[PDB]
């Protein structure tokens, strides 16, 4: 089967519509990117490129070649693991699946941009965590589905 | 203003809750509640903020919290540098923009309090032809800090303008009290007496006087 | 950002006074003064960068806060005052390093708007009589202004009682602070009790006896 | 001239990512605020289906019959003048043009979920309104670019 052909998701260019679903997604406190930082994370996660329409599993993403204009994300370490860096412009606006229940960033407060962080093992494994400020929506399992707009490389 | 208490004391080894009760729709529907701390002769200090949060400098003692219409600070591990008093403020989305708390005295009791003594304070030959009769109940080393001097002089309450002082840092570092309750210049000989009684669960003093002995 | 504030600014029952606040984007400067005694009350809200001062219901009609754009201040004018207005106010913009939201900090200084008929008194010798085996005997002092007095026994080895008594909110703004020493009473005639009550700002110096009524 | 036809953007799906672009916006409290209440609002302003890829005018827009999923817009609110409603999951990411400087709503800490706001006059005159809480990106002109993605009809 051979159907219609359009651009990668491993390709970003600074703009496009990202859409996560972090199914059945937990809470995370001392966890992600910096020290005592909370953030949602799932284990399965689908994230979709709403401008191509291309759409994959995270764990189904060789995040070594995940590009941004021709250049490669942004592996920044945190004081665990080491993760990948999907920025975007503005903040991530997540809310919990079907309901208005709606999720607020750490910096709910601030014009800092938040950005997408995903842990890659280096073979089919790989979470995906999106800021939060505290429990708004649950402990976990918690269905999440986030959206956000990609950011120029610093 | 936001139904607020002032009465919590306590234990140093020991947590505590303040109580801040609003509108139904103004601290469980929306969450801004800050609160501040106001040391003695000072401009408040920033300790909580949007209900749950510290500044970089506050320390991890304290804890915000929000219980449905309830919205309460909980200092746990108290310390001896806390004796102020503690506001919340939620900006209530109504026609009222902003409001404040009634102001908690934390008195965190841990200081041994002195035997209480009152007597009345007549004047001698040098006030009475100068008209400056004042009666003086001097009440020093007291804890902890909610002094309300009454004078039921048996059974006679009288007060529509009663000049009263709240106490202050002494030589000793104990509080010390006042009340000087207005008395009627052209009625002593027609009138009974003056008396002098304060509560402060345990202080238990009566001071009737007699002009004419 | 800091917040810098203006002086005291003592004034009459019924007049105008500008408070200046200074500043060191986006800062929101609003007011909220302090009764004595009582809580904080909120009464400003400017958002200098806009112009457009949205006070509280119950204020607004006294208060007229504006916003100096060019060394980025905010003034409050309390017209019509009173001895209900004499009270210490302070201006307040939300900030947190990063952070912009639904609170107070930093605060300025507090201008201690004093609002009263006076200018320049000061009070005699009024002592507290010892009329007698225990005597917390002093000295009281009724009215004066600006405060505070320098009152203190035996003017060197009787200084270790050294009271202030804060602000009388009352009717009128003339101040009342009391200091007294609990001494051996056993010397009214030898070591004759005369204890000093002084104020600087209106001169002269006063010494009165302490003796139990007659 | 025949091109590519695809589903209108006065067409509302409940989930369709939406695209604001608002040139030259202002801060304001006395438009959309009867007190104090907090929202950026601009004159021009275009509104992208991300979905679709179809895009239009907010002015150059029939709103009598802007529907969603067969049911004409809500209007909750009429604070100043007339007010259509899209509504959306989560909240509204919104940024200050090319920078990472972004913004924040009202309900910048609760699980409410924000709405846009449009008003029109009836025939070529439109201004869209997006929820603020501070002149977080200046007083105006500022050139912001929202996002979001609708949700259900109530």
């Amino acid at each position: 089967d051979k159907p219609a052909p359009a651009r990668p998701i491993t390709n970003w260019r600074s703009g496009d519509v990202v859409w996560v679903t972090l199914p059945s997604a937990e809470y995370a406190q001392s966890q992600s990117a910096m020290g005592s930082h909370p953030a949602y994370w799932s284990e399965e996660a689908t994230i979709i490129n709403v401008a191509t329409g291309q759409r994959a599993l995270v764990s189904s993403i060789k995040w070594d070649q995940v590009t941004l204009n021709g250049k490669v994300l942004h592996k920044e370490t945190h004081s665990g693991l080491v993760y990948y860096q999907l920025p975007l412009m503005g903040k991530i606006s997540f809310w919990q699946q079907g309901t208005t229940k709606a999720g607020y960033t750490y910096n709910y407060n601030t014009t800092d941009s938040d950005s997408l962080w995903v842990w890659w093992d280096g073979t089919s494994k790989g979470y995906l965590y999106v800021s939060t400020y505290t429990t708004m929506l649950g402990a976990g399992p918690v269905n999440i589905t986030g959206l956000g707009a990609i950011g120029p490389s610093p | 203003a936001l139904t607020q208490p002032a009465s919590v004391s306590g234990s140093p080894g020991q947590s505590i809750t303040i109580s801040c009760t609003g509108t139904s729709s103004d601290i469980g529907d929306y969450n801004f509640v800050s609160w501040y701390q106001q040391h003695p002769g000072k401009a408040p200090k920033l300790m909580i903020f949007d209900v749950t949060n510290r500044p970089s400098g506050v320390s991890n003692r304290f804890s915000g919290s929000k219980s449905g219409n309830t919205a309460s600070l909980t200092i746990s591990g108290l310390q001896v540098e806390d004796e102020a008093d503690y506001y919340c403020s939620s900006y209530t989305s109504t026609n009222t923009p902003v409001v404040f708390g009634g102001g908690t005295k934390l008195t965190v009791l841990g200081q041994p309090k002195a035997a209480p003594s009152v007597t009345l304070f007549p004047p001698s030959s040098e006030e009475l032809q100068a008209n400056k009769a004042t009666l003086v109940c001097l009440i020093s080393d007291f804890y902890p800090g909610a002094v309300t001097v009454a004078w039921k002089a048996d059974s006679s309450p009288v007060k529509a303008g009663v000049e009263t002082t709240t106490p202050s840092k002494q030589s000793n570092n104990k509080y010390a009290a006042s009340s000087y309750l207005s008395l009627t210049p052209e009625q002593w000989k027609s009138h009974r007496s003056y008396s002098c009684q304060v509560t402060h669960e345990g202080s238990t003093v009566e001071k009737t006087v007699a002009p004419t002995e | 950002v800091q917040l810098v504030q203006s002086g005291a600014e003592v004034k009459k029952p019924g007049s105008s006074v500008k408070v200046s606040c200074k500043a060191s984007s986006s800062y929101v400067i609003s007011w909220v003064r302090q009764a004595p005694g009582q809580g904080l009350e909120w009464m400003g809200g400017i958002i200098p960068i806009i112009g457009t001062a949205n006070y509280a219901p119950k204020f607004q009609d006294t208060v007229t806060i504006t916003a100096d754009k060019s060394t980025n201040t905010v003034y409050m004018e309390m017209r019509s005052l009173r001895s209900e207005d004499t009270a210490v106010y302070y201006c307040a913009s939300n900030v947190q390093l990063q952070r912009r939201g639904n609170w107070f900090d930093p605060w300025g200084q507090g201008t201690l708007v004093t609002v009263s008929s006076a200018s320049t008194k000061g009070p005699s010798v009024f002592p507290l009589a010892p009329s007698s085996g225990t005597a917390a005997l002093g000295c009281l002092v009724k009215d004066y202004f600006p405060e505070p007095v320098t009152v203190s026994w035996n003017s060197g080895a009787l200084t270790s009682g050294v009271h202030t008594f804060p602000a009388v909110l009352q009717s009128s703004g003339l101040y009342s602070l009391s200091s007294v020493v609990t001494v051996p009473s056993s010397s009214l005639g030898t070591q004759t009790y005369i204890c000093n009550v002084n104020h600087k700002p209106s001169n002269t110096k006063v010494d009165k006896r302490v003796e139990p009524k007659s």
